């Protein structure tokens, strides 16, 4: 029977200073006992100041970096260039996780 | 007369009024002028307010980061259109990592019009459009109006008042098409263009409307203080 | 009566009053051909120039469906667009099914059909072009016109707009003059000529020719957008002859 | 006749202009921009005595930061008012943030234009739409069934409408306070109303930053009235 | 397109009337009239056919009186085949009821739904009204005897006595004049048949000319019977008050 | 009266829409006939080609709508090609869904029974066409069957369609008046097509070149047309008699 | 849910019904009223699935309501049975069946009698002078037979549901909080406090 | 596109007619002279076949139409309306009753089904009322023989003997002179044929009348044998041969 | 669907079907409110051209809408069921979800709603009603007084009437009702209510109805003799 999801490994993590944020990630990309590459970059600037990673199974991050990249710039078009604040960003990303609620991304998100 | 009440009907001559009709609402729209260089590719635009209370009405839309419009008549109609365009952007760039040709945003635009002329219910779109954008054959500029005729500039100007812009970008036309590389040069050519069409009124700092887009350019939209430079 | 009211509704002679404007609208468009030749088609169109500021070479008329057609119209535009799209489509699904890329004829009853079904209801407006298409195909070449009611035929050559007279009246000598064939390189030419002849019946503006051929020998049977020197040598040939 | 979304030979929408007609047949409506708040007020205008003059109800919350006022037909607004409701809750659940103003006014623009042969006609009530937000600061918008709406610094509507917008051109001013423009707006619609101003007949709210939206009692308005009389008399 | 031929059948004249309507009872008033009246001890129902040939089959009839279920019936004024529409509607409601409920269905009840059809007629779908008044006779444990008529507007009425379609003017102001409130069955039989005799369009009335129905209380004990008359049981209920 | 734009009932019981759809029938100004052989079914229609520039091989107004049965058209070419698209669908759905070949006269009242509808439904304009079925039916032999845009339909012995019916109309039943039987008494289709062009030329009072012509013909098992180069050698007999 | 019981004496209907919800291994209350009022004279008891009890009964009784004020009458105890069936017999085919037992008791002021209808969750319907859902019948049911008499009174009745209660208190295995009492008589519908 | 016609083409006038049904019938008057009779033991149904061209094979065109085995058609007005209503009407015989009891539905009821379909032309949206009159003859176990008319408003009236078409009125007095409830099956013919002379101006014999029966089973007509029950059924169209002999001794 | 806008607006900005809905209400019996201190009363008139009538079995004009709530109203009838069905749903589902009765006020604004609703859709006519619903929050003994019309706008009304020369019995009321002292009681507020539609009934005969509603759903409807009581009564009263 068809498996809808993989597992693609690496690693993230995320540190927030008093006026700085950090996030880390390697950029390994495995299945099985395989490398895939030993450099996909998994951590992205979406705009706004705002990094963004989704990680582990990729083809699920990825379409959920798109999907938020793409809601940051319909951001701008709906309210007059307005900046997205990271709060502002973190319950967006709910909203586009929970939509998924019963097929959901294999993802761990940090932004 | 007895065929204007609706686009599906032609004249006896083969017109169709209700067309000809939206046409007319551009008219009295307030004027915009569009032209462009090889490097980049200008719009400006005379505002309009109700009174001397209210906002001027925005005439200027960014449809992605290397095209938008300018828009004379019925401004919800240009909300729409303009918003349709935004997604086909959108959709090129989505599924095939691609900048729309704006070329064919004008060939999509031209197809979602025509429809509104050929069916009973509906209306025709009752605004003109000036697009401008930089794309992987450099800059360009095209007329949209609401019969679907889309066209291809080097220069033009919609809008009341409309035909003087329109002369003297024809006049001018050898010296701005070589414009290159110099931004501010190819805002005051467009900027005096728009000039040969006031009366009554003239150019101030929330009155005008100014964009631009191309080679090394996002396209920007300027109001307010940021156009007192060209005044 | 009142019977040109509404589309699909005939009149007492037995006529679509609505068609027949559709028809005038058709009249007033810029004038376009095709000539067919040994073993291709030629189109060519006559592209008013309505100021300096229309960017020359890039308001282009003339359309390719699939990979083997063109297509050229005279009258309101965008319907001629909108019919080219289902053209397109049309095209599409027929090698989806069947894998051979259409053949012309049938390609030819798909437009028909569809252009026939906009004089059956009141709902929509007939369609406002007269066009001009054609191809190669594994039977040879074929050349087509297709009028607002629907109607078609198979033509040796082919004229509609503004100068349709002139131009019809230039087609019927050629056929006349070369009864044992045209090449593609001799239509192309006189593709040009009579485009430029027509354009007397238009003549206040000054124009762009635009041309296009399919050619078994000369293109493999694909559409292709003649430019260059080909173009310019035929403009040249063209403007020999009126002088 | 001839459809719901024709054009006139001027090139515009017969039953968007004619909406505006029943328009001018409506109450009066007046709001003013302030950097202290933004006052909008309305004429009641019962049609008898008989009846309860607080159950009229032409000013409305949208949200905590947005108020409105309408005037023309005004049953066709509750749709509106409803729409904006949830426009403004909605996107404080995607975005845990206020919604902007002009967004706002946008979004219950967009249903206007949805009519033809999506509803049966236009609206026949214009909106007067006044809030704070924190990248425009205070701010008023007319909102008309053409799907057109205009900022503001103050702004009359409905049938006392011409007459009172030549007022608010000579008084309006961009130093004006809360206080100010609160006497403002009653001493303008003492004027353009038929019968005799009071706190039963009109009434009084604004929006401010700090408190929201607040529309005023009936015994706060009767002293702001009275204070209005004295200032006039005085010379 | 084609708003050009649309009547618009549910509109409001500058009266506040409802044209289609106005129209449909107009056409009902040329139909044969029936008439209901109600007893203490039953009901009767009575309708003139619209003027029969000599050559029309009489008994394998039936044209004005319709059995609803077998407490209810109705009597007919307008075009038959509308009135068929309606009365299987009323016919499959009656059973959806007693499926639910296991009890026979309340005659208003069923009353207010056939009315409410007719009603939404008038409000939209922009179709044409159904052109039919009926009246209805039938019996529920909680009433007992009732009568009501409706017409195309989908408004309904109850009475003691009542006529529709034709001289509904004449006919009504003799069942006032001789209707009483203590009457019997068979007291509201001859007046049913006086009524219709004085009002006729014909010379004379006849067996051949006309529909009859009673609902009586008249089989055994607390329970009810409906007759749909024989062209012969008419024959004869017309000697025995010699109209004939 | 807008009963005259779309199909309601005239105060006079009339369709005026239908009746206005006859008309448009004689646009084109071609006449057809048809008779049936012993074997086959013989169409004959004009061809008129007044065009210079237009490929006159393209220029047809009958089909084969399936391989058994042939259609000529009477009415402009638009709805005529409709009706023959329609036809030759029903009649592969007919195949397939029942199993054998659709007969001419069945394929007859199926695109009359479409064409009543176009009468009666508001929406839908009649087709300005007049249709003559042909085949030779493996159960009734050479048939005949035709259709109007009053969604009419009958077999036929014989029968002609056009601006000039009614003198080939009288023409062959003075011919059937006069040799007593219900077809032409022939063996071969050459001669049976020689027979329709005769009564024809003799009827519309006008001689024929094989361009002028157009000729379609029903056996067992197949309907075919005829090439210029056909007909000639068929004008050719005709002449040498 | 659990434990629901009915008996119909002389001249009313009476209903127990545990008062225990529980999930898991907590007791979660102890005075659940299980129970709806339908119509003055109409009651009805439930037990089954979480959720599903609650909201079918409520389901009903805003059905029950509508019809009263559509009618400005009350519906026999009889015609509620046959329609609280029928939507249990529709839901046994859904998509998610309601998972629900009930039973109804009503007096009849037409012909003034008690009735006592138990319905389960397949719209399986019977009228019955004494009634059990659930494991409860397993001995409940016979404890009836012997000691149940038709012509008793209201007092009679409620000392055999005592008779019940004790039983189910000593032989079944778990705690249901004892129960909540309700008669339905010619006077409409009151609860009994002390039990 | 689509149908935009949602709204009823016939409606009320002030006077109150419905003006598409009162036209509907006008068509009905100009059409063709058709006839029922009921005898004791039979029904008959009559009409002409009035040719288009004598080129027509009036064989082909059967305006007598059989709708179950113990039912059978004809009417007066419009041709076509005819045939699409018997394609119907054969078809809502099996749908909405043979397949539901097994058996062929009684005369009264298929007519009730056949006037439904015509009220609903009468108040759907976009269309216009049937252009035809309908005489339908039948048997039934329970009711025996009938006869039917019905109308484009969907009225319909049982009769003992009826015309419909052009010479209606006088037809109608030519059968109440000679009609009585003895008639046998083989009188009713003959009065039949008697009734259509005086509307026929043209020939008139078994090629240009159209006539068929409900009356005994034809067991010979059935197709094969072996169930008791099956008898064959009561409908049969009269050959031209079979009119020809009764034209004789007329 | 039936699509065809109806309702549309005219060049002086005037929607024509929903005037002519007026002018169908101006057509109906006359229905009048008044609200007492402690009591609301509702009044119909019904046209006594009709003798033979069963009014046992013939709707009444006022409807329960829940217990504590009703409904009166002047136009057309068979369009009031209608209103009159989704007002009761719609009670019933408030009591469902919320877990009380409806105010007087939200049952108002529901009603009000479905008028206005069927002002701007395709396909559907105004209804021709005006209605009066009258009755006493959960737990509240304020009484309450709605008015709605055609167009949809609803308002409240310390007493208000309704119908055929309805402009005659609101002159009354007009000067007749103190603001400043509400019928203290309820047979001073059944009088007034009677006096009122008296001005243009007729006789008192079966011409006129009355409700009475006072708090926690406590309503009941007056036959022919109390309310005859006072007809006779307020008569004499009058040769002055």
């Amino acid at each position: 029977q068809f498996n809808p999801y993989g597992d693609n490994g690496g690693t993230i993590l995320g540190i927030a200073g008093e006026d700085f944020a950090v996030l880390a990630g390697d950029t390994r990309n495995i299945t099985d006992y395989s490398i895939n590459s030993r450099y996909e970059p998994k951590v992205f600037d979406c705009g706004d100041n705002i990094v963004m990673s989704a990680n582990g199974f990729a083809a699920d991050g990825d379409a959920l970096v798109k999907r938020f990249k793409n809601s940051v710039k319909w951001y701008h078009f709906d309210h007059n260039d307005k900046k997205l604040s990271i709060n502002s960003a973190a319950r967006n990303i709910q909203h586009l996780l929970y939509g998924k609620r019963f097929f959901p991304y294999y993802v761990h998100t940090i932004i | 007369n007895n065929y204007d009440g609706d686009t599906v009907t032609f004249s006896p001559t083969g017109r169709l009024f209700q067309v000809e009709y939206a046409l007319e609402a551009i008219k009295q729209g307030s004027v915009t002028v569009g032209l462009r260089s090889n490097t980049h590719a200008v719009l400006v635009a005379l505002k309009r307010n109700a009174d001397e209370l209210s906002s001027y009405q925005k005439k200027i839309i960014k449809c992605d980061e290397h095209m938008g419009l300018s828009l004379a008549g019925l401004a919800p109609d240009a909300r729409v259109l303009s918003n349709y365009l935004r997604q086909q952007c959108n959709y090129s760039s989505l599924v095939f990592n691609r900048k729309l040709a704006v070329e064919r945003a004008g060939h999509l635009l031209c197809d979602k019009a025509q429809k509104n002329t050929q069916s009973y219910g509906g209306r025709p779109y009752g605004v003109g459009l000036l697009i401008i954008g930089y794309d992987k054959s450099g800059a360009h500029l095209l007329e949209f109006q609401p019969s679907g005729n889309v066209t291809e500039l080097y220069g033009t100007a919609i809008g009341a008042r409309s035909q003087g812009a329109k002369t003297y970008l024809e006049r001018t036309l050898d010296t701005f098409i070589k414009i290159d590389g110099n931004p501010d040069e190819l805002i005051k050519a467009g900027v005096e263009a728009i000039s040969q069409s006031l009366r009554d009124e003239s150019l101030t700092v929330d009155n005008l409307s100014i964009a631009i887009v191309g080679k090394d350019t996002p396209f920007t939209i300027y109001d307010g203080e940021a156009v007192a430079k060209y005044i | 009566t009142g019977y040109d009211l509404s589309n699909s509704v005939f009149s007492p002679d037995g006529r679509n009053f609505q068609v027949e404007y559709a028809v005038k609208a058709v009249e007033n468009g810029t004038t376009s051909i095709g000539i067919k030749c040994n073993d291709g088609v030629v189109f060519a169109v006559e592209k008013l120039i309505t100021s300096k500021l229309l960017v020359p070479q890039k308001n282009v008329k003339i359309q390719v469906v699939d990979r083997h057609i063109g297509c050229v119209y005279s009258g309101l535009i965008p319907d001629g667009r909108h019919l080219v799209n289902r053209g397109r489509e049309e095209a599409a699904s027929f090698k989806k099914l069947y894998k051979t890329p259409i053949p012309i004829p049938a390609f030819a009853d798909r437009l028909g059909q569809y252009v026939q079904a906009h004089t059956l209801y009141n709902s929509v407006r007939p369609f406002g072009v007269s066009t001009i298409f054609g191809g190669v195909d594994k039977n040879g070449a074929h050349l087509y016109m297709l009028e607002p009611s629907g109607s078609y035929w198979g033509y040796k050559g082919a004229a509609t707009g503004k100068g349709r007279q002139s131009a019809k009246a230039e087609l019927e000598k050629l056929v006349d003059h070369h009864p044992e064939g045209l090449s593609a390189r001799e239509a192309v030419k006189q593709a040009a000529k009579i485009i430029y002849l027509a354009h007397e019946d238009n003549k206040e503006k000054d124009f762009e020719l635009e041309i296009s051929w399919c050619s078994l020998s000369e293109t493999n049977g694909l559409h292709k957008f003649v430019k260059g020197d080909l173009l310019q040598e035929a403009i040249d040939f063209a403007q020999k002859e009126i002088n | 006749d001839r459809g719901v979304s024709t054009f006139s030979p001027e090139g515009r929408l017969f039953q968007v202009e004619y909406s505006l007609e029943a328009i001018k047949l409506g109450s009066t409506a007046i709001g003013i921009a302030t950097k202290e708040g933004v006052v909008l007020g309305v004429e009641k205008r019962a049609t008898s005595p008989l009846l309860e003059s607080d159950s009229i109800e032409k000013i409305v919350e949208i949200d905590r930061h947005i108020g409105c006022a309408m005037s023309g037909l005004t049953a066709d607004a509750r749709s509106m008012i409803e729409h904006a409701r949830t426009a403004a809750v909605t996107h404080n659940l995607y975005y845990d943030e206020d919604i902007n103003v002009e967004s706002l006014t946008q979004s219950v623009c967009d249903l206007a234009l949805r009519f033809g042969e999506l509803m049966s006609r236009p609206f026949g009530v214009a909106l007067l739409i006044a809030g704070h937000d924190a990248d425009d600061g205070y701010q008023l918008f007319h909102a008309e069934p053409s799907g057109t709406f205009y900022r503001y610094n103050a702004k009359a509507i409905g049938s006392g409408s011409e007459g009172a917008q030549a007022e608010l051109l000579n008084e309006w001013h961009s130093s004006l306070t809360l206080k100010e423009a609160e006497l403002l707006v009653l001493k303008i619609l003492k004027q353009v109303m038929e019968e005799k101003l009071d706190e039963n007949n009109a009434q009084l709210s604004c929006i401010t930053k700090q408190d929201g939206f607040k529309i005023y009692d009936n015994e706060k308005t009767a002293e702001l009235i009275k204070e209005l009389k004295e200032k006039e008399a005085a010379e | 397109g084609s708003r050009r031929y649309d009547s618009r059948t549910t509109i409001f004249s500058p009266e506040g009337r409802l044209y289609q309507v106005e129209y449909a009872l107009e056409s009902i008033s040329h139909a044969g009239t029936a008439i209901g009246i109600m007893a203490s001890d039953g009901i009767v129902l009575a309708a003139e056919r619209k003027v029969t040939s000599t050559l029309l089959e009489q008994d394998t009839s039936t044209e004005k009186l319709y059995k609803l279920n077998d407490k209810i019936a109705v009597a007919v004024a307008g075009l038959t085949a509308d009135a068929e529409i309606l009365i299987n509607t009323a016919r499959i409601h009656a059973q959806n009821y007693l499926k639910t409920y296991n009890e026979d269905i309340p005659v208003e009840i069923l009353v207010r739904r056939l009315s409410d059809i007719k009603q939404g007629y008038t409000q939209h779908g922009g179709l044409r009204p159904f052109g039919v008044s009926f009246i209805y006779a039938g019996y529920d444990d909680r009433y007992g005897y009732q009568l009501y008529t409706s017409n195309p507007s989908g408004n309904y009425t109850g009475w003691k006595a009542i006529s529709v379609g034709a001289n509904t003017s004449a006919a009504q102001t003799l069942l006032q004049m001789d209707y009483k409130d203590d009457m019997k069955v068979d007291d509201a039989i001859e007046l049913a048949l006086k009524t219709l005799s004085k009002t006729t369009d014909s010379s004379a009335l006849t067996y051949d000319r006309l529909e009859f129905a009673t609902i009586r209380k008249g089989a055994n004990d607390g329970e009810v019977y409906q007759k749909i008359f024989k062209p012969q049981e008419i024959k004869d209920i017309l000697v025995k008050t010699g109209i004939t | 009266g807008y009963d005259r734009h779309i199909t309601i009932f005239s105060p006079e019981g009339r369709l005026y829409q239908v009746e206005y759809a006859f008309k448009a029938t004689n646009q084109t100004n071609i006449n057809s006939l048809a008779v049936r052989g012993k074997d086959c079914t013989v169409v004959i229609s004009q061809k008129k080609v007044p065009d210079k520039l237009l490929d006159p091989t393209t220029v047809s107004y009958i089909f084969c709508i399936s391989r058994t049965i042939g259609m000529v058209v009477n009415g402009p070419i638009p709805d005529a090609r409709n009706a023959a698209l329609r036809a030759k669908a029903e009649a592969a759905e007919f195949r397939y869904k029942y199993g054998y070949d659709m007969p001419c006269d069945v394929l007859a009242k199926r695109m009359a029974n479409l064409s009543q509808i176009y009468t009666q439904r508001a929406y839908m304009r009649p087709l300005g066409v007049i249709l003559t079925f042909v085949s030779v039916d493996e159960e009734l032999g050479p048939s005949i069957y035709k259709t109007d845009p009053a969604g009419y339909y009958v077999g036929y012995k014989a029968t002609a369609t056009g601006p000039k019916q009614q003198e080939i109309t009288t023409n062959l039943e003075n011919h059937f008046k006069k040799s007593k039987i219900d077809h032409i008494n022939e063996e071969s289709w050459e001669k049976v097509v020689e027979f329709a062009i005769t009564h024809m030329i003799d009827a519309l009072g006008t001689e024929f070149s094989k361009n002028d012509l157009e000729v379609g013909v029903a056996t067992k098992d197949k309907f075919f047309t005829l090439s210029a180069e056909n007909i000639e050698e068929r004008l050719v007999a005709i002449a040498e008699q | 849910m659990d434990i629901i019981l009915g008996i119909r004496v002389q001249d009313s209907v009476i209903l127990a019904s545990s008062k225990a919800v529980t999930r898991g291994i907590s007791v979660l209350k102890d005075s659940d009223d299980k129970t709806r009022q339908l119509s003055p004279h109409t009651l009805m008891s439930f037990a089954g699935e979480a959720g599903d009890t609650v909201q079918f009964a409520e389901y009903i009784q805003a059905n029950i309501q509508l019809y009263s004020i559509r009618e400005d009458y009350e519906l026999s105890p009889q015609a509620v049975s046959s329609f609280v069936r029928q939507e249990l017999a529709k839901s046994i085919r859904s998509r998610r069946p309601y998972q629900v037992n009930v039973l109804i008791g009503g007096y009849d002021k037409k012909k003034n009698k008690p009735e006592l209808y138990q319905i389960d969750y397949l719209g399986t319907k019977v009228e019955l002078p004494y009634g059990a859902h659930g494991y409860s019948g397993f001995y409940t049911f016979s404890l009836l037979d012997h000691h149940y008499r038709p012509d008793m009174t209201t007092e009679e009745g409620l000392d055999l549901l005592k008779l019940c209660v004790q039983e189910l208190e000593k032989r079944m295995p778990m705690d249901f909080k004892g129960v909540i009492v309700k008669i339905v008589d010619k006077d409409g519908i009151r609860q009994v406090d002390d039990f | 596109m689509t149908d935009r016609y949602s709204f009823s083409l016939t409606t009320f006038s002030p006077s109150g007619k419905l003006g598409q049904i009162d036209y509907a019938l006008t068509a009905v008057k100009q059409g063709v002279t058709s006839l029922g009779i009921k005898a004791t033991n039979g029904v008959v149904i009559a009409t002409e076949k009035k040719s288009s061209s004598p080129l027509a094979m009036s064989e082909t065109l059967s305006k007598v139409s059989l709708l179950t085995p113990d039912i059978g058609a004809v009417y007066s007005g419009m041709g076509p309306d005819y045939r699409v209503l018997v394609d119907k009407s054969r078809k809502v015989a099996h749908t909405s009753y043979k397949r539901i009891y097994g058996e062929y539905p009684p005369t009264k009821l298929l007519v009730s089904e056949v006037a439904k379909i015509m009220q609903e032309a009468t108040q759907s949206g976009g269309v216009r009322p049937f252009g035809v009159s309908l005489l339908i003859a039948g048997h039934d176990e329970f009711n025996g023989f009938s006869l039917y008319q019905v109308d484009p408003s969907g009225s319909y009236f049982p009769w003992k003997a009826t015309a419909i078409g052009k010479g209606s009125v006088a037809a109608k007095t030519f059968l109440e002179k000679r009609w009585n409830d003895e008639l046998e099956l083989e009188d009713a013919i003959h009065i039949a044929l008697l009734t259509l002379k005086e509307s026929v101006e043209g020939e008139f014999n078994g090629d240009t009348i159209e006539l068929a029966i409900i009356g005994d089973e034809n067991p010979d007509l059935l197709g094969y044998t072996g169930i008791p029950t099956d008898k064959g059924p009561r409908f049969r169209k009269l050959t031209s041969q079979e009119i020809n002999d009764r034209l004789e001794a007329l | 669907g039936y699509d065809r806008a109806l309702s549309i607006f005219s060049p002086d900005g005037h929607i024509f079907q929903v005037e002519y809905a007026l002018e169908a209400v101006k057509r109906g019996t006359c229905a009048v409110g008044v609200k007492g201190k402690n009591c609301v009363v509702l009044g119909c008139e019904r046209r006594s051209t009709l003798k033979l009538q069963d009014t046992r079995i013939t709707p009444s004009k006022v409807s329960k809408i829940d217990s504590h709530v009703v409904l009166s109203f002047s136009g057309l009838n068979a369009d009031s069921r209608i209103l009159i069905e989704k007002a009761r749903v719609e009670a019933q589902s408030h009591r469902l979800t919320l877990e009380d009765p409806v105010t007087v006020e939200y049952l108002t604004r529901y009603v009000a709603g479905v008028q206005q609703r069927y002002t701007q859709s395709g396909g559907v006519r105004p209804f021709g009603v005006s209605t009066l619903i009258a009755g006493f929050d959960p737990r509240d003994d304020e009484p309450k007084l709605y008015q709605t019309e055609p167009s949809g706008i609803y308002s409240s009304w310390s007493a208000q009437t309704i119908g055929r020369n309805s402009k005659t019995v609101r002159e009354f009321l007009e000067k007749n009702y103190d603001r400043k002292e509400p019928p203290a009681t309820v047979e001073e507020c059944v009088k007034l209510t009677v006096r009122s539609l008296l001005e243009v009934v007729q006789t008192g005969a079966k011409n006129i109805e009355i409700t009475v509603v006072k708090p926690d759903s406590d309503i009941v409807a007056l036959s022919s003799e109390e309310i005859n009581q006072y007809v006779t009564q307020i008569e004499q009263e009058k040769q002055e």
